[PDB]
Parts: structure tokens; C-alpha cells; sequence
């Protein structure tokens, strides 16, 4: 979607492998703010939104 | 320490960075002191083939 | 209220201990007041801060 009508998808009830996101070189910017990128596999979350 | 990398990978030669050559090729410590030097070498380290 | 002088000392010491315990719940500008949350969420360059 366009940026004025940006699409919000709920992520819930899943096990997430962020290591395929860290190890992929396709992303020009992979920058996390309130959490380390390598600790994402060690934590549990709710209210995940893309 | 001399090496050749890409143009977008020069941000990863720094303390406290997350990245690819930082993890598996060349890591700088968090208490690193010194200077990192980078310049473009497309005229020398590149071939048309 | 006959024994208020001793009870005042007891209440002051217990209140000072309660304030000192309560001060652990404050984050003092950090992201969390729990050390384990910071150590499990962040890399050491920003977890140090």
C-alpha cells in the first residue's frame, strides 16, 4: 500500500524465526530500536504489527 | 588491517555495529581506538568481465 | 500514644527501608527498571547506557 494508507497486519499465535531476517542480505536497512536484533529469537511478544 | 568490501558495507567497520562482515569477516571491539579509512576503488578493483 | 518516641524511630527506619526498596521500581530514564529485561533485550553497547 501507499504511505498515506499504510497497511497494518496483526501478527499473533505464531513462532517467529527472525534469524532468516537477520541473515538475509537483501535488506539495505535492518535497524531495531527497543530491542537487539539477535535477541528476538529469545523473547516472547504480543501486539506484533507489520 | 587492509581489505576490500562493498560500498554499503563500510558502515559495518565500526564498534557496536550489527551486520554481516562485522559478524563473519571482520569484527571491531566496543573499546576500539583508532581510525577507519575508506576510499572508492572502482577504477582498480573492478573488471568489465 | 505513650510510647510514641520509640515507635517514631521504628517507623522512620521502616519507612526509609521501604523507600529504598521502592526506588528499585524506578527506571530513572531507562527503558525498564528491571536489569534482566535490559540484558535480555539489548546488545551491550546500548544495554551499557
Amino acid at each position: 500500500a501507499s504511505v498515506y494508507a499504510w497497511n497494518r497486519k496483526r501478527i499473533s499465535n505464531c513462532v517467529a524465526d527472525y534469524s532468516v531476517l537477520y541473515n538475509s542480505a537483501s535488506f539495505s536497512t535492518f535497524k531495531c530500536y527497543g530491542v537487539s536484533p539477535t535477541k528476538l529469537n529469545d523473547l516472547c511478544f504480543t501486539n506484533v504489527y507489520a | 588491517d587492509s581489505f576490500v568490501i562493498r560500498g554499503d558495507e563500510v558502515r559495518q567497520i565500526a564498534p557496536g555495529q550489527t551486520g554481516k562482515i562485522a559478524d563473519y569477516n571482520y569484527k571491531l571491539p566496543d573499546d576500539f581506538t583508532g581510525c577507519v579509512i575508506a576510499w572508492n576503488s572502482n577504477n582498480l578493483d573492478s573488471k568489465v568481465g | 500514644s505513650a510510647l510514641g518516641k520509640l515507635q517514631d524511630v521504628v517507623n522512620q527506619n521502616a519507612q526509609a527501608l521501604n523507600t529504598l526498596v521502592k526506588q528499585l521500581s524506578s527506571n530513572f530514564g531507562a527503558i525498564s527498571s528491571v536489569l534482566n529485561d535490559i540484558l535480555s533485550r539489548l546488545d551491550p553497547p546500548e544495554a551499557e547506557v
